[PDB]
């Protein structure tokens, strides 16, 4: 369910559209008591204006704190405090194990909600030690994961997604597993592997039916944007556009829709066009990435594979039209792109050839074996240096 | 009061003979009726009433003032607080579902009707209203919206219960998933809906929708039209009594399986009497022409087909994905033939022995390239298909790839021992 | 070093719209 | 032996739907069908009583 918080933030990073989701942001500290967390949320966005508050500036775009903001952060705590100290005391009187570690989670918000990070993770790690059942234990993961998530510290993710895991069969908390699936694919986009989010988002939306999580309808618009980016398109074929998750939803999916109806017409001009309208509504709408640069990059070799792959030649101004970016940039992203060998082409400008070698070729097999294999032979010689003596 | 007389009698007639601006009048006067009065006597004057009222919006004529007079059918049956009021529901349903009253209108009062039903009456009444609600979110292509409100549903009871309405439900769901193309759930939900079934128990409308979606889960997607057909048969003479639009559908479905197993003569003879004709409009010679298209081994026989007919062979959603398998299997037969010798075929060449147009064949080897379903390069630079020969061994490449992935593997697990030394 | 493609982004989305027109 | 049958049985179902994971759907109508089949084997005084 916090998901909402995540698309929130993710908007500004790009600098574009930013200023009506700045003040959205700023909303929910007030609620919490989270004052000082959001400063460290707001490293995140990183890339743009989100420094200004009741505590410090009052100048950008991006909203100042209230008054009133403060005074319930102060509330919270000490209620949160208080919560803490009552729920000890219960837990002398009955079961020692459900109520001693619902009382250190009150301690780990009490100290998260001030800003005290580390001593928010020893108490986590306090509350999780704790003997109760590995399907309580889930539950109190769940939390910590969606504020490690929103912070975009990589560290705290890993810890809580991988445990998390582990236990399905374990414990038979096949009930809990729905929660997790979508917390499995958050991890996924969260670090700079959109490859592994195309792949697991599909699988998400079939197993998922229901069980304290996030709407069945979000999850299939946002299973379009990885599955598009990370998969070519005989994967993206069967998966997303036979398959059932998209079609179901119908409503809310233009952007991506677009994107898929554009390329199964195989008119460029179209599908370009609407790979920067799914980049502004859909991709930028996510904070995910700890760098962004990966995330670009992405999007544009994918686009720019389809067209290359479907014809051996293309004359130029066809090719060029068809990306609708500059001479300067088609030529600047093609440098990087083509040692990846997942374009494997060359431009014949003056007789206005777009030729390819193509990636399936021999050509193609070889420059990944002799890449791999001179690298091996440097390292034979590291291993080998070291036995000796 | 009114069951088929004064008031509600006067409404019907007013509708047919005048004109709407006549029926408003006489309405007020039987939704004020409705409310908490009603005929408490299960002497037929009480199942005449709904009734009467269910033939003067699914009349129909549709206009907003009929759809304010749909949301008191609620009340009306909140009153009658009897063990009757079900059998009243299950008989209702089909009329709204031939002529609507209202479709934005008639969504709503269901999703309504549902905590009422749970609660107040008998899981009977309640199975009847949900495959209600879920044909008319099907049709509307909100095939989530369908989902969600039958799973919810099935969820709260199957502990020790089935009934022949509770399997109604399930049928119209299998349904919106052979639509979305997923065969899985609609397996699943088939085998419960069959079983209490097999004995009759139930109206010729249930028994009608049963032998539908069998057959289509059968037809297109487990792939034994034997077995799909069979079905079929028994669901237009089932459908063509109660029903009109799903009566036309069941018909075009009959061709539709003998399409996909590519014989003509079968095809040909379901056309023809049995009691055809009626419903027979104007997709019988879609599905006919798709037919012949396929038969010939022409892709441009059937490109004309889809455009001209569309529009009722997109409106059921279920027709409109069957087409569309049906289309992406022909186009991919038909191409083999032409490209066979390899090499530098002309696009031109192909595109007439084909029986395609030059526009059309460019794209569909487009498309083809980036699938792999020909395994060939298009060249748009000069304006030929090449296709891909056999090239020497890859075999070489792949065997010094996989050797040495694995080494690498090691190579890490091999330094870390080797710490030790130094 | 890094990436060139971070800055290309605002300005690819945008050359888009105008190119298709300008050239063919 | 009918409790150990009604757990198993709802996990058959599951693959069927394309889950790795029983529901509620599956788990109701699996106790269904071991009992109904339970009680027909073993009464025989139900023809037309109770």
């Amino acid at each position: 369910m916090p998901l909402e918080n995540l698309e929130e933030e993710g908007l500004p990073k790009n600098p574009d559209l930013r200023i009506a989701q700045l003040r959205f942001l700023l909303s929910l500290p007030e609620h919490r008591g989270d004052t000082a967390v959001r400063e460290e949320l707001m490293a995140a966005v990183r890339e743009n204006n989100m420094a200004p508050y009741y505590e410090a500036l009052c100048k950008s775009l991006d909203w100042q704190m209230d008054m009133d903001l403060l005074s319930k952060m102060k509330k919270a705590n000490e209620e949160e405090l208080k919560r803490l100290d009552e729920e000890l005391e219960d837990a002398e009187k009955n079961l020692g194990e459900s109520e001693i570690r619902d009382a250190m989670m009150a301690k780990a918000e009490y100290l998260c909600q001030i800003g005290d990070k580390e001593g928010a993770l020893t108490a986590f790690r306090k509350t999780y030690d704790k003997t109760v059942a590995l399907g309580h234990r889930l539950d109190i993961v769940f939390y910590l994961l969606r504020i490690g998530l929103f912070y975009m510290d990589n560290d705290l993710i890993t810890r809580n997604t991988e445990k998390a895991k582990s236990l399905i069969e374990e414990g038979g908390d096949w009930d809990r597993r729905n929660r997790l699936k979508v917390y499995q694919g958050l991890y996924c986009v969260a670090i700079r592997d959109f490859k592994q989010a195309a792949e697991l988002f599909l699988d998400t939306v079939s197993t998922f039916t229901s069980y304290e999580l996030m709407d069945y309808k979000t999850f299939v618009t946002y299973t379009v944007y990885v599955s598009m980016i990370a998969l070519e398109r005989p994967d993206l074929r069967e998966k997303v556009i036979k398959g059932a998750e998209i079609l179901e939803v119908l409503h809310s999916l233009p952007a991506v829709r677009q994107y898929l109806f554009s390329l199964y017409e195989c008119r460029y001009s179209v599908f370009f066009q609407s790979l920067a309208v799914v980049e502004q509504e859909m991709k930028k709408d996510w904070l995910f990435a700890p760098h962004y640069r990966y995330y670009v990059r992405e999007m544009r070799i994918h686009a720019y594979s389809q067209l290359l792959e479907s014809y051996r030649s293309l004359t130029l101004g066809y090719m060029a039209e068809a990306f609708g970016v500059g001479v300067e940039f088609i030529d600047q992203e093609l440098s990087r792109f083509i040692a990846a060998g997942r374009l494997h082409c060359k431009i014949d400008k003056v007789n206005e050839i777009v030729e390819t070698n193509r990636p399936d070729s021999k050509n193609w097999q070889y420059q990944e074996t002799i890449k791999k294999g001179d690298l091996l032979l440097n390292r034979v010689q590291k291993l080998s240096r070291v036995i000796n003596m | 009061m009114a069951a088929a007389a004064v008031v509600e009698f006067q409404r019907a007639q007013s509708l047919l003979s005048t004109d709407r601006e006549a029926s408003i009048d006489i309405l007020h006067s039987i939704v004020k009726r409705d409310i908490q009065e009603n005929d408490e006597e299960a002497v037929q004057v009480k199942e005449q009433s709904i009734l009467e009222l269910g033939s003067l919006l699914a009349k129909t004529g549709q206009a907003a003032e009929l759809g304010g007079l749909l949301k008191y059918v609620r009340p009306f049956l909140n009153s009658i607080s009897k063990a009757k009021a079900a059998r009243l529901v299950r008989s209702l349903l089909d009329l709204f579902l031939d002529m609507e009253a209202a479709t934005g209108q008639e969504v709503e009062l269901c999703l309504e009707c549902i905590e009422w039903a749970k609660s107040e009456k008998r899981t009977f009444l309640r199975q009847a209203l949900e495959a209600r609600l879920v044909s008319l979110y099907f049709d509307t292509k909100r095939y989530q919206e369908a989902l969600h409100l039958g799973s919810q549903l099935l969820r709260e009871l199957k502990k020790m219960d089935d009934k022949a309405l509770l399997v109604e439900v399930q049928l119209l769901e299998s349904k919106t998933y052979h639509a979305l193309s997923n065969l899985p759930k609609a397996r699943a939900a088939l085998t419960s809906a069959r079983t209490t079934a097999n004995a009759i128990y139930c109206p010729p409308k249930l028994q009608a929708t049963l032998d539908m979606q069998s057959g289509i889960i059968h037809a297109a997607e487990e792939k034994d039209w034997k077995t799909a057909y069979s079905y079929f048969y028994e669901a237009f003479e089932g459908y063509d009594s109660i029903d009109s639009p799903k009566a036309i559908t069941s018909l075009k479905y009959m061709l539709l399986c003998k399409i996909m197993l590519n014989t003509p003569e079968d095809v040909q003879a379901l056309v023809s009497g049995k009691l055809a004709l009626r419903y027979a409009g104007r997709q019988t010679e879609a599905l006919k022409c798709v037919a012949q298209a396929s038969k010939n081994r022409s892709l441009a026989d059937f490109e004309k087909a889809l455009t001209d007919y569309r529009a009722e062979l997109r409106d059921d959603p279920i027709i409109s994905t069957h087409l569309a398998k049906l289309y992406d299997n022909l186009l991919e037969q038909n191409l083999i033939r032409v490209i066979e010798p390899f090499s530098r075929v002309q696009i031109e060449h192909i595109s007439s022995l084909i029986k395609l147009s030059k526009a059309d064949v460019e794209r569909k080897l487009s498309q083809m390239i980036l699938d792999k379903k020909f395994h060939g390069i298009l060249d748009q630079g000069e304006g030929v298909l090449i296709i891909f020969d056999e090239p020497p061994v890859d075999k070489t490449y792949e065997a010094a790839l996989e050797t040495i992935q694995n080494m690498s593997k090691v190579v890490d697990s091999l330094y870390n021992k080797a710490k030790k030394l130094t | 070093n890094v990436e060139d493609d971070f800055s290309n982004q605002l300005r690819a989305e945008l050359e888009k719209h105008g190119y298709k027109m300008e050239t063919s | 032996a009918e409790v150990k049958g009604v757990c198993t049985e709802a996990g058959m179902y599951a693959l069927r739907e394309r889950r790795v994971h029983v529901t509620q759907e599956d788990f109701e109508m699996a106790v269904a069908k071991v009992m109904q089949k339970d009680s027909e084997k073993n009464m025989s005084i139900k023809k037309l009583w109770k």
